[PDB]
């Protein structure tokens, strides 16, 4: 049975690769603790305040918390995640197991200035997952709070809270609030134990490679094309010059001219900035330059906006302004960090198919020319889909996110997130957790006011996870060696992804998962 | 929701002085009731705090045994008594209320929403 | 991870001192920050400690109601503030910090990684 003096799980972290499938399986150590002191409350931010009009909000904060684990480092060691980018086209999430077990509550009491901490073995918790999608989802956003790329780190429970419609500060009648005790819910005392199942929708895998061609270089490089283009609109001649029509054929020696069938992917341009400083122009432009959206009064930057590659060919010092991912090194400054504290992505593999974020996509006609007017052309900074365009999806990191919920809405176009991961109608549900509250001693005399007289508490455990991931396999008959993902050789301080002489565990650099190759 | 001091003045040593507190509106508010004081050029210090239905009560170690706080719903008002001070009791003292009480956390000043003006006591010997 | 004293001086008995510590880097470093203290000729004594959330701290018995330990996580920098001070309290204060902070433990010195130069406090009366 299940009592004080028996445990209700084990430690289970492992990886097992079976054909086509590996499977991955996590332990951490969470600690969580009471928030709002058991109070829901509204929260928001208005001009007031002296907050610009783009940042205001209004909602609640709630005494809840929730688990996250949405970051591929939570699953997969480095070495792991070395074995899928090196061997595999693709791979895609298929289900996954959820448990929660060895469960304390402890008691805090506070005493003149000593503090001292005691079992309380018939408290409870509370645990429930919402299933029926019926909450607002605050899962993809990229939070902090999911578990720890390290296994024996122990990490504190992130607190729940939402955001609804708002008219400055105030809210309108349309807003929503929502009370998480009036969902069903299951209670455990020190001996109980949770779990669930949950299984993925059919998804497309992700595409863990680099195309080995361009899609302007299709073309067999020996033959001429049956095609004519025009060629000359003006005779080449001693000194006349007047008008002319003549006309080629493609050949090796003008790609540039030849006819083609497909079109690179939209466009919409970034403004640059060099890791060089010397090189950008003096002048505050993170904002006043920055590549944004207009939504109901509001300006919101468009970050990182779509899939565009970071640069061209030997141009690695530049990128784009909000157009890609940056992670943190350990023990960076939440404001104002420099340069060398953080870690910059490179989308720069799908340079093949898609267009370069700080470049026009193109050239088209302003104008009718004749006789008498000469022509004119434009150039075109934003692109929408047109009919033979292709393109790839901005890349997937280790220390990344996964999922994002797809809204639900009448119409959407390609919905994969824009951050990186899988669109999932119906994702992983979200798991909610809290302490219950327990009184201290009432009054003798009947009050009607809520009791808010408590005794401070907080709970621990552990959490596993486990998801079956489907593997692609690499087909390729090329004949030379790859690209792979290697540690360097050279002696160094320190050994990368482990821990230093103070016990401190980090991540050295981001690896991505394009490493192999495919043709176009 | 305006918190306010009274009965701010200079003692001599071994007087007993008292100390109030008043608020406007909620009612649902003004749950717990306490006192901080912050002396010259130092660290702010919980002094009392006391709730509603008088049921549960904390003093500061170095306030117990010369202090006593009470508190009037009607009123809407909580005071401060004080007996047998000393010339380190010189502080200013901040009359703080907040919506709830917890038995690890009441101590800390992140626990309070509100904050009065605050008021100057001198004691001399 | 130079820790470095600062505030050194001689004060009058029943004078407010405040002791003051500077770090760099390693946020991920100097979890647990605290003072120690050697006198003339005499023992290294443990004075008090502070983690990073300042969920849990801990006093010297000496030292409690007298010394209060803050923090400042933004500057890296920890303060010890000192007040009724007695002509014992002459000691040279070290400033230390530590990776990790535990429940038994806390008060040895063999918990700490780093140490700084120290100071020198003189109170006469």
């Amino acid at each position: 049975a299940d009592g004080v003096g028996s445990s209700s799980g084990n430690w289970h972290c492992d990886s097992t690769w079976l054909g086509d499938r590996v499977i991955t399986t996590s332990t951490r150590t969470w600690a969580l603790p009471t928030y709002n002191n058991h109070l829901y409350k509204q929260i928001s931010n208005g001009t007031s305040g002296g907050a610009t009009n783009d940042n205001t909000y209004f909602g609640y904060s709630t005494p809840w918390g929730y688990f996250d684990f949405n970051r591929f480092h939570c699953h997969f060691s480095p070495r792991d995640w070395q074995r899928l980018i090196n061997n595999n086209w693709g791979f895609r999430p298929k289900r996954l197991s959820f448990k929660l077990f060895n469960i304390q509550v402890k008691e805090v009491t506070q005493n003149e200035g000593t503090k001292t901490i005691a079992n309380n073995l018939t408290s409870t918790i509370q645990v429930f997952t919402d299933s029926e999608y019926q909450l607002p989802y605050v899962l993809g956003s990229a939070h902090q709070g999911c578990l720890p790329p390290f296994p024996a780190d122990v990490f504190m429970i992130p607190q729940y809270g939402y955001l609804t419609l708002n008219n400055g500060s105030q809210a309108v009648g349309r807003s929503s609030f929502y009370c998480l005790e009036y969902f069903p819910s299951q209670m455990l005392r020190t001996g109980n134990n949770f779990q669930f199942t949950y299984t993925f929708e059919d998804v497309p895998f992700h595409s863990s490679y680099a195309h080995s061609q361009s899609l302007d270089r299709l073309m067999n490089p020996l033959i001429d094309q049956y095609l004519y283009y025009l060629s000359r609109t003006q005779t080449t001649g001693g000194t006349a010059n007047t008008q002319t029509l003549g006309f080629s054929q493609g050949g090796p020696n003008t790609m540039a001219n030849q006819a083609k069938n497909w079109l690179p992917g939209p466009c919409y341009r970034q403004q640059r900035v060099s890791t060089t400083t010397g090189q950008n122009n003096n002048s505050n432009f993170a904002w006043t330059a920055g590549t944004k959206y207009h939504l109901n009064g509001r300006n919101s930057l468009a970050n990182p906006g779509i899939a565009m590659a970071t640069h061209k060919d030997d141009e690695e010092r530049f990128f784009p302004s909000n157009g890609i991912l940056i992670f943190g090194k350990q023990n960076a400054a939440r404001d104002n960090a420099d340069y060398s504290d953080v870690m910059l992505t490179s989308e720069e593999e799908i340079k093949t198919t898609n267009p370069v974020a700080t470049e026009e996509y193109g050239i088209v006609a302003d104008n009718l020319q004749q006789q008498n007017t000469a022509p004119q052309i434009g150039t075109v900074n934003s692109q929408g889909a047109l009919p033979g365009m292709v393109w790839q999806n901005r890349d997937v990191y280790l220390q990344g996110p996964i999922w994002a919920k797809i809204p639900h809405t009448d119409g959407n176009f390609h919905p994969s997130p824009l951050m990186g991961g899988f669109g999932l109608k119906h994702p992983p549900p979200q798991i909610l957790i809290k302490n219950t509250p327990v009184p201290a001693d009432p009054p003798t005399t009947f009050n009607q006011s809520k009791l808010n007289s408590f005794i401070t508490q907080y709970s621990t455990g552990q959490v596993s996870v486990e998801i079956e991931w489907e593997l692609q396999k690499e087909n390729s008959k090329r004949w030379n060696p790859e690209i792979q993902y290697t540690s360097n050789y050279y002696k160094s301080t320190s050994v990368d992804f482990a821990v230093n002489t103070e016990g401190v565990y980090s991540e050295p650099r981001p690896i991505g998962t394009r490493y192999l190759t495919r043709n176009l | 929701v305006q918190i306010q001091e009274s009965g701010g003045g200079i003692v001599q040593a071994g007087g007993s002085l008292r100390l109030s507190c008043a608020a406007s509106g909620r009612t649902h508010g003004m749950y717990a009731m306490g006192w901080f004081r912050q002396a010259p050029g130092k660290e702010r210090e919980f002094v009392a705090v006391q709730d509603i239905t008088a049921s549960n009560t904390h003093y500061s170690s170095a306030v117990k045994g010369r202090f006593t706080l009470s508190r009037d719903n009607a009123k809407n008002t909580a005071y401060l008594q004080m007996n047998n001070l000393k010339p380190e009791d010189t502080a200013v003292y901040y009359c703080a209320a907040g919506p709830t009480l917890m038995s690890g956390s009441y101590n800390s000043a992140r626990d309070y929403d509100y904050w009065g003006q605050g008021t100057q006591v001198t004691v001399s010997s």
